[PDB]
């Protein structure tokens, strides 16, 4: 098989600036009409693959002119003149002259932008689910960049662990931030042993821990 | 300039598989079809194509004896079958052919029997509220296999939506949540309603979500 | 629109 190597793994750009990465094969992508069949992809996150260019510099209909496709026989090369915060993703080459076809591995493009302090918010369970005999109560940290987040749950002030999930969006394409979410879940008999359901946030936004809680009784 | 692939899939293992990818808006006769499995880990990797123009069909060697690679000209769909599946067949399965890509097909190999989620509102309140914004939801638990799609009011309402990566939970069903950002002065006025459907099930799903008077 | 450029080359007819 031919063998497409891709570098680096990773670029870390901030908005403006030159990015390149490099595609080399494991032999010429010339085929015998004259043409070297070199693609290459971006697939943005949560996302399926868009072909940006082919045929080594040939840009797709509605591609951005600041994407320059280049290189010959084994060594080939993207640039973007400067990044835009819609150029996130993961970029793969691939080559349709020999046969199996093959990708390279991919290199993901991520937004260096300024920290960002989360919004936060909290759900108390519903009645619906409390009727089925469990409590799930959500803590929302919306909007924040950089990814790192410290969220800790206390019930009645005492600090929780061992029933909670978390789950991160991908990086945002306009604003290039995260989302988080953690999840209490409790039975209903747990639940209603306590009042006080308070979820704390720490991040480097913030410039002191921030706590957001209800009374099981008010809402 | 499109490619829509078929709905997600639970199968059995030593079972087969078959999925679509309509294609419009290019001549389908007049490029190679190809059919490629992405990996957990982002690698993406050729299983074979069909040239509809003639039906020439090449493989990867390693794909030769299990999938089965058609094109129907009439309707502009090609067709991918894989026989004998094993665990290692659970993948997100793309056509490509063109410029274009499928939005993917989702197979998942296991031996469980699919549960449809239930869906619980997120309310918004005043402990859901920031900077004149209120967040609000809809909680979406216990269903396999995955994906679920949420929309929110059939569609017209994407601005602000994070739908989250599902979580795994111990028991070894989903959960996920939706969420979104409105102005807090319009819960009285606005409608927001989130729409879950769960293919494997056949399970659709509308839930309001009413605010709290907290 | 122009049509968009092939990924690779397709195969001959095969009789």
């Amino acid at each position: 098989d031919v063998v497409m190597t891709q570098t680096p793994l990773t670029l870390s750009v901030t908005i403006g600036q030159p990015a390149s990465i490099s595609c080399k094969s494991s032999q010429s992508l010339l085929y015998s009409d004259g043409k070297t069949y070199l693609n290459w992809l971006l697939q943005r996150p949560g996302q399926s693959p868009k072909r940006l260019i082919s045929l080594v510099s040939e840009l797709d209909s509605g591609v951005p002119d600041r994407f320059t496709g280049s290189g010959s026989g084994t060594d080939f090369t993207l640039k973007i003149s400067r990044v835009e915060a819609e150029d996130l993703g993961v970029y793969y080459c691939w080559q349709g002259t020999h046969f199996p076809r093959t990708f390279g591995g991919g290199t993901k493009l991520e937004i260096k932008r300024t920290v960002a302090a989360p919004s936060v918010f909290i759900f108390p369970p519903s009645d619906e689910q409390l009727k089925s005999g469990t409590a799930s109560v959500v803590c929302l940290l919306n909007n924040f960049y950089p990814r790192e987040a410290k969220v800790q749950w206390k019930v009645d002030n005492a600090l929780q662990s061992g029933n909670s999930q978390e789950s991160v969006t991908e990086q945002d394409s306009k604003d290039s931030t995260y989302s988080l979410s953690s999840t209490l879940t409790l039975s209903k008999a747990d639940y209603e042993k306590h009042k006080v359901y308070a979820c704390e946030v720490t991040h480097q936004g913030l410039s002191s821990p921030v706590t957001k809680s209800f009374n099981r009784g008010e809402c | 300039a499109y490619l829509q692939q078929s709905g997600a899939e639970l199968v059995r293992s030593g079972a087969s598989v078959k999925m679509s990818c309509k294609a419009s808006g290019y001549t389908f006769t007049s490029y190679n079809m190809h059919w490629v499995k992405q990996t957990p880990g982002q690698g993406l990797e050729w299983i074979g194509y069909i040239y509809p123009g003639n039906g020439v069909t090449n493989f990867n060697q390693k794909f030769k004896g299990k999938a089965t690679l058609t094109a129907d000209t009439s309707s502009s769909t090609a067709y991918m079958q894989i026989s004998s599946l094993t665990s290692e067949d659970s993948a997100v399965y793309f056509c490509a052919s063109a410029a274009y890509w499928g939005q993917g097909t989702l197979v998942t190999v296991s031996s469980a029997s699919t549960k449809g989620p239930s869906v619980f509102p997120l309310a918004p309140s005043s402990k859901s509220t920031s900077g004149g914004t209120a967040a609000l939801g809809c909680l979406v638990k216990d269903y396999f296999p995955e994906p679920v799609t949420v929309s929110w009011n059939s569609g017209a309402l994407t601005s602000g939506v994070h739908t989250f990566p599902a979580v795994l939970q111990s028991s070894g069903l989903y959960s996920l949540s939706s969420v979104v950002t409105v102005p807090s002065s319009s819960l009285g006025t606005q409608t927001y309603i989130c729409n879950v459907n769960h293919k494997p099930s056949n399970t659709k799903v509308d839930k309001k979500v009413e605010p709290k008077s907290c | 629109p122009p049509p968009p450029n092939p990924n690779d080359p397709p195969p001959p007819n095969p009789n």
